[PDB]
């Protein structure tokens, strides 16, 4: 999410209830700000937390012009120090398929299934981002010099369009892209409206912890993982 | 290239019976609304301002 | 000009890294005044950039101190544009010499932010031509001239791009290669006669 | 060999009647300028 | 004549070439004219 | 503020520091909502609160489809229960310029400047006061066509920093290129420009009237104004500035 879900409780808002203290709202308004700085990110989104069983990992994403470029990723444990996350390949998202468990604070944590948890970082990162990054239907126009630009006149989506997945997409590489509803399962994502219902939530069930955040009446959107960092493999039993 | 203007002013628009819509006015109630003080990236928006 | 057509002037005008902090309020004076900014953009000429700049007069303007009046920092260039625009600008700006506006012109924008001859605070085209040239250096594929119609725009191709472009598509003809472009555009990248021969290895 | 009579030739008129085209379009733009802010100026003080 | 290969070959591409770098008058035309080739591909290929 | 973005870019977090609390807050939220239903309003807004001595006043407006506001206006000691307040005139003010103090809160309170000057014309006609005007609209948030049809400029993409810092590019909502400028105001100086968390938000105090502040955030279409204050002009700025 942008520095507009850090001026307000814009996570906490969704009814997810995780979120970020006001200390931490603060220090990342600062923070994100200096990164745009040292990182020349056309925009720092928050991306949200891997919740560890030491320490929970700050996650940040940088933002290109050229915003479906391959984003760069940003981690920081005490908020404002942040650091550049390496960026993810398939050999990595391989590596980390023989082990489970919850993330651990430090990053130097090793597992003899040797893999570093910053790997697992890095991979977990990425496939939450192929799997369930939101962005809403127009909020996003391919420009036609081969670049994604935002749409700046984007007015948000008619209360008839709120209900429908073929509204949101997939924030990847592929109106230009993939919609959410061939992400199977059929049911894996949950629609509710709050506040209301000037409020759209939308949360991942397959990736819990994600809750999509979106206001039709203005442009005002985004989406933030603060959750567990697995994968829920129990999806369609829960369904 | 005086035939030419003519000739310009000539087409825009024996009238489209597919939409009914004129190229001079279409383009002028465009260029109406642009000249409403739409940014320095006005080149970027007409294409829903034609919409 | 006495066309149907009608005409819009433009004039180049520059701030100087010791006058680039007062960009607002320049920026304020010139949009208040009357003028219209088609672009902004934020340079960093090094030496050889100034030398390129003035080269209509740098074989005269022997002032190394003017030329690190450009490269000691960033400056803040802009095509303004409005009814005699070059007068306009003149008339605001005053005399080239600042020592002379400080004491003869108060009302002038050289006088309020300049300090002495080569701290000139600003600096605009002082000719039509001049102000061609000035912003087709500075702002590169931005078009602020006549279009040349007639056979000018002949003179211009056969005196720049015809001698390397017909010798070039004439071994085009030659050789007739697949996907033709490929064989123009590089041999017109790899033997331009107006830039050196590279040689990647 | 000599396709400095030959094509050359051509192509500078094709040159100059693209550039005359290019003309009759930004004529035909200034019309638009000037209808739409005429019928602004003269409609929107009465 | 070779016209007639060359005829089939370029046609309107190196027509909109020079005409938009006679529009432009750039300092390097030739240099422009390779990248304006290069890019003419990038839009009709693709 | 826009009934819908009451919660977006905070009253306290404007700096003025005078707002509401999230009881008042959420009451709010839900009774202007409902409010949109019981009235045919194109939109609703809080137009602010006057904090009297006895009881706090809510005020709410107004708008109709003109997209510009005529405008009815709403008051209420709570959040829920909205009351019509009517319109104000140039005798109804005549009478509140006898009037001086700050309000009650008691709606059917009188005064003896006698003409028995009832609290609720008071309070229309301080909101008109303040209404006509010191109620601000960023150049270009809206704009009226040659058929005499205000439109809120929905490409509207904020004011660039430049002309942040300027009161030429600010617009006194009352009708008046289109309405009247700020830096056209009497004393000069009477609107303090500011800056709030470098460039996040834009914050304008009236110097006039205070209390008022008017938030904008830059690049973007978020703006609005409030009034959290006394319910009295200061008059006494010429000796300030």
């Amino acid at each position: 999410m942008d520095a507009d879900s850090l001026l307000l409780s814009l996570e906490l808002a969704s009814g997810s209830g995780q979120g970020l203290s006001p200390d931490r709202r603060a220090s990342l308004l600062t923070s994100l700000m200096l990164v745009k700085r040292d990182y020349r990110f056309a925009r720092v989104l928050f991306w949200g937390r891997i919740l560890g069983l030491v320490a929970d990992y700050y996650i940040a994403q940088g933002l290109s012009e050229d915003q479906l470029a391959p984003r760069k990723t940003l981690y920081s444990l005490n908020c404002t120090e942040w650091s550049l996350l390496p960026p993810a390949t398939e050999e990595m998202a391989m590596q980390i398929s023989v082990v489970s468990g919850r993330f651990m604070g430090d990053p130097s944590h090793e597992y003899e299934h040797q893999i570093k948890e910053e790997t697992r970082l890095v991979s977990i990162i990425d496939q939450i981002d192929k799997a369930v990054a939101i962005i809403p239907r127009g909020a996003l126009f391919k420009t036609p010099f081969g670049v994604t630009h935002v749409n700046r006149t984007f007015e948000g989506l008619p209360l008839s369009e709120v209900r429908k997945l073929s509204s949101y997409f997939h924030f990847r590489e592929a109106d230009f892209l993939d919609s959410l509803e061939y992400d199977i399962p059929r049911g894996s994502w949950s629609i509710q409206m709050e506040r209301g219902n000037a409020l759209v939530v939308l949360r991942s069930l397959l990736w819990p912890g994600l809750t999509f955040y979106h206001a039709p009446r203005t442009k005002n959107y985004g989406y933030i993982y603060v959750g567990t960092g697995e994968k829920n493999m129990d999806l369609p039993f829960m369904l | 290239l005086e035939v030419a203007i003519q000739n310009a002013k000539a087409y825009l628009l024996s009238t489209s019976s597919k939409s009914g819509l004129n190229l001079y006015d279409h383009l002028s109630k465009v260029l109406t609304k642009i000249l409403d003080e739409r940014p320095a990236d006005a080149v970027d928006i007409i294409e829903n301002i034609s919409q | 000009m006495p066309l149907p057509q009608i005409y819009v002037e433009k004039t180049l005008a520059l701030i100087k890294p010791d006058v680039v902090d007062k960009e607002e309020e320049i920026q304020d004076i010139i949009l208040g005044s009357g003028f219209t900014i088609i672009q902004r953009r934020k340079l960093h000429l090094s030496p050889e950039h100034c030398s390129n700049f003035y080269v209509e007069q740098y074989g005269k303007m022997f002032f190394p101190n003017l030329t690190a009046y450009m490269s000691s920092g960033p400056l803040v260039a802009m095509i303004l544009a409005r009814h005699k625009a070059i007068s306009y600008w003149k008339e605001l700006m005053g005399p080239s010499n600042s020592l002379v506006a400080k004491e003869t012109h108060p009302d002038s924008l050289r006088a309020i932010y300049g300090t002495d001859e080569l701290r000139n605070a600003l600096h605009g085209s002082n000719d039509f031509a001049a102000s061609e040239r000035e912003i087709r250096f500075m702002f590169p594929a931005v078009i602020i001239e006549p279009i040349p119609i007639g056979q000018a725009a002949k003179d211009y191709i056969n005196l720049y791009v015809a001698p390397t472009l017909l010798q070039g598509l004439t071994e085009l003809c030659k050789e007739k290669p697949p996907d033709p472009y490929l064989w123009l555009a590089d041999w017109l990248m790899k033997n331009n006669p107006n830039k050196p021969k590279l040689c990647h290895f | 060999r000599d396709i400095e009579v030959g094509f050359l030739p051509w192509l500078m008129n094709e040159v100059e009647k693209s550039m005359e085209h290019s003309m009759v379009g930004r004529t035909v733009l200034d019309m638009l300028i000037r209808d739409v802010v005429e019928r602004r100026i003269n409609d929107y003080e009465h | 004549m070779d016209t007639a290969y060359l005829k089939n070959c370029f046609g309107t591409g190196l027509t909109q070439a020079l005409a938009e770098v006679a529009r432009v008058r750039p300092s390097d035309p030739i240099e422009y004219l390779a990248h304006w080739l290069y890019h003419y591909r990038s839009i009709t290929v693709a």
